[PDB]
């Protein structure tokens, strides 16, 4: 807020918007209806209590089939003033059945329904108070628009369609430091970036980096910033600076330009800097699929985590606004928390009964997510483990791949998505697969998992994954031997088997070539640059991605730090405590800045592998 | 005089040289007025004006009279040429009206 990205200030605009339009609906008993998608991020943000006292609404619902039934159950009952409908339609621009079926049937007189969107800046606060009635007229906005968006298809019944749109704009949940987008899945759950049906891929690549875009903008146009530097890595991303950049050049108001030639400007500048460094995830598809190691990485890939951060098994609330137990032990290395439980227990002894109940609910989930780990296919957490760092560093022979393969196919049993999992990574860590090996492997997948699986097997095999050695959207097409000379991923690292993430070293060299200094180095532009460039580090990356035009870098101003690294594609939860090293690290060598990392939507392993399915 | 200024705004008096074809005098009090909100309105009228005049002439020419006379203007109120373009298509000119 004010140059100064408080991010926890965003959370009140939301909640109070919503109060208000939720009272200014009508001074009367109502009843809530909540599409099922947006009901867990709404929870997340307002208690029931406090939504109970704030508006006089005192039910909430969901959206399903089972409302029709009730129809003459539920909506007949109740009704003390009317039905307010929330719908999502940011995406797969329909609406659904739901309504449209329980409006002609039960004959509602009186329909209203609310509608998200991004907050729109270009209103610039109303524009004064419309210029003392537009000057006489000379502006009007009646009939100057098209008649309807995505609504259109609403035409049906009555005329009562009192929208009302509430406004939204991304605020953290899972950490302070972090925010979070929700625009990865739609309202069928399908995957905004690796869709089940391999028709549509254009269109769907097209609305995604859209609808980023238009965040991100919102973001930009609510903080106030200027962005000085982008670097640009792989192809969507150049589209996404590029609209952005259009889109930024296009919509501006005055009053601005003016401060924009102020500040900054020709001979002089002011010493100000944003960076907006973006990625892709299909460049590094090596590590979205290790094992975590940290405490919410087991915790999560073990229990998935929904819309809110939260779970469904357990019933306290992981906010990090209220407590201070989690915050000091979310992100550190499993084996480090019983000691640290161990010595946190015994000082209170000495020494609010809250702290208690929060430390006695913490040690019994320990306890038993460490109970869990053993005796349940005892050996498989750690023979994975133990795999995955043979694999990493190269140590495959003739044939002896299909011996260990299903080795723990059935001596342990084990789920289809860890072998999966696992031979994709096997199929990329090399980045090329003979020809005399697929006709056994896929042949044994068949044979073990169904006749469908070939389909899978398919469809799988040309987004890169899996790849036979006999508009190319950047993929990766070098040896991971190689990589580990260049870079020093294998030796300070954990979340992992002790491997650096690749995005980890991709951003450590626009900064400081130090570990690049060490191999593959005679001379070097510079050692420590405050600014981000990107020079005399292009034959590396030509070889890498094949072609020489994957890294981008863009200077928008003619002439203490705050970075954007937006992650198009998801985020390994691991990377964001590799994130913290990193700041950590070049804080003590002396480059101080600090990052917050934009995110669409929590991506881990096994949640993939159903999205391709 | 200073007190009838007060009773109309400037619009009421660009308005009154504006109906007696005089296009270039009112462009003239708006830069030394040193104001921008009434800048277009001068243009549509002059261009709807062009428009509707002169029947005999050819769409090429006109349109490049047309938007090297937009060069000058460097504003963006008022400035709508949904109008212009309706005007132009009320009457046989459509390649025009399409055009602009």
């Amino acid at each position: 807020m004010n140059r100064f990205w408080n991010t926890k200030k965003f959370s009140l605009t939301n909640a109070d918007g919503l109060c208000a339009t939720l009272n200014e609906i009508s001074q009367n008993d109502e009843v809530l209806v909540v599409q099922p998608s947006v009901l867990p991020v709404l929870n997340s943000l307002l208690t029931f209590q406090d939504l109970t006292q704030s508006t006089p609404v005192r039910k909430i619902t969901l959206l399903d089939d089972q409302l029709s039934d009730d129809l003459p159950s539920a909506l007949g009952s109740v009704p003390q003033m009317d039905l307010i409908f929330l719908i999502d339609v940011r995406t797969s621009l329909r609406l659904p059945p739901q309504l449209l079926d329980a409006a002609q049937k039960h004959n509602l007189s009186s329909l209203h329904i609310i509608y998200c969107r991004w907050k729109p800046s270009f209103q610039n606060t109303l524009e004064d108070t419309e210029q003392w009635q537009k000057d006489g007229f000379d502006l009007n906005s009646k009939k100057t628009h098209f008649p309807n968006v995505i609504e259109s298809q609403l035409k049906e019944l009555s005329n009562e369609y009192t929208l009302y749109p509430w406004d939204l704009l991304p605020f953290p949940q899972i950490d302070e430091n972090v925010l979070l987008t929700h625009s990865l899945y739609n309202m069928e759950n399908v995957n905004m970036y690796y869709p089940n049906l391999r028709s549509l891929q254009s269109a769907t690549e097209s609305i995604l980096v859209d609808d980023m875009v238009n965040s991100l903008q919102s973001l930009i146009f609510e903080t106030n910033s200027i962005i000085t530097n982008v670097v640009s890595i792989g192809n969507l991303s150049k589209r996404c600076s590029h609209l952005l950049k259009k889109r930024i050049d296009e919509h501006q108001t005055e009053n601005d330009l003016f401060i924009k030639g102020t500040l900054y400007g020709e001979r002089t500048n002011c010493g100000l800097e944003m960076d907006l460094i973006i990625l892709e995830r299909n460049t590094d598809p090596i590590t979205p699929l290790l094992t975590q190691l940290t405490y919410a990485g087991i915790l999560d890939d073990l229990y998935e985590f929904n819309s809110g951060i939260k779970i469904k098994e357990k019933d306290m609330n992981f906010n990090y606004k209220e407590d201070k137990i989690w915050n000091d032990l979310k992100f550190l290395n499993f084996g480090s928390i019983g000691p640290q439980l161990n010595k946190l227990a015994k000082e209170l002894q000495t020494q609010l009964q809250q702290r208690q109940a929060f430390l006695k609910n913490h040690t019994t989930l320990s306890s038993d997510v460490l109970k869990v780990v053993e005796t349940e296919e005892y050996g498989s957490f750690n023979k994975i483990l133990e795999l995955e760092l043979e694999i990493l560093m190269g140590n495959t022979l003739n044939n002896d791949i299909e011996d260990i393969i299903l080795e723990l196919q059935y001596q342990y049993e084990v789920d289809q998505k860890k072998i999966l999992r696992l031979i994709c990574l096997l199929s990329l860590c090399k980045n090329s697969l003979r020809e005399k090996d697929y006709e056994y492997l896929r042949t044994f997948m068949i044979d073990s998992w169904g006749i469908e699986k070939c389909f899978q097997l398919e469809s799988l095999a040309e987004l890169g994954f899996f790849t036979s050695k006999t508009s190319k959207s950047t993929r990766l097409q070098k040896e991971y031997r190689y990589i580990s000379q260049w870079f020093n991923t294998v030796p300070a690292t954990f979340a992992y088997s002790g491997v650096v993430p690749l995005t980890m070293r991709l951003v450590q060299m626009l900064y400081d070539r130090s570990i690049l200094f060490h191999n593959y180095s005679s001379q070097q532009p510079f050692i420590l640059s405050r600014e981000p460039r990107v020079s005399q580090t292009e034959d590396l990356i030509e070889q890498l991605y094949g072609d020489s035009h994957a890294i981008e870098e863009s200077i928008w101003v003619p002439g203490e730090d705050i970075a954007l690294v937006v992650f198009l594609g998801g985020v390994t939860m691991g990377e964001i405590a590799i994130m913290k090293h990193l700041q950590k690290i070049l804080g003590k060598k002396g480059i101080n800045k600090r990052f917050i990392i934009i995110a669409d939507g929590l991506i881990n392993g096994t949640r993939i592998m159903n999205s391709i399915s | 005089t200073v007190e009838e200024y007060r009773c109309i705004s400037l619009k009421g008096v660009i308005d009154r040289l504006l109906k007696y074809h005089r296009y270039y005098e009112c462009i003239q009090i708006c830069k030394l007025a040193n104001e921008r909100f009434l800048l277009g309105y001068v243009f549509t009228e002059w261009a709807k004006d062009k428009i509707k005049g002169s029947p005999d002439m050819e769409d090429d020419e006109l349109l490049d009279k047309i938007k090297s006379r937009l060069s000058v203007i460097d504003m963006t109120d008022t400035l709508q040429m949904v109008a212009v373009a309706k005007v132009a298509y009320l009457e046989g000119r459509f390649q025009l009206s399409r055009n602009l």
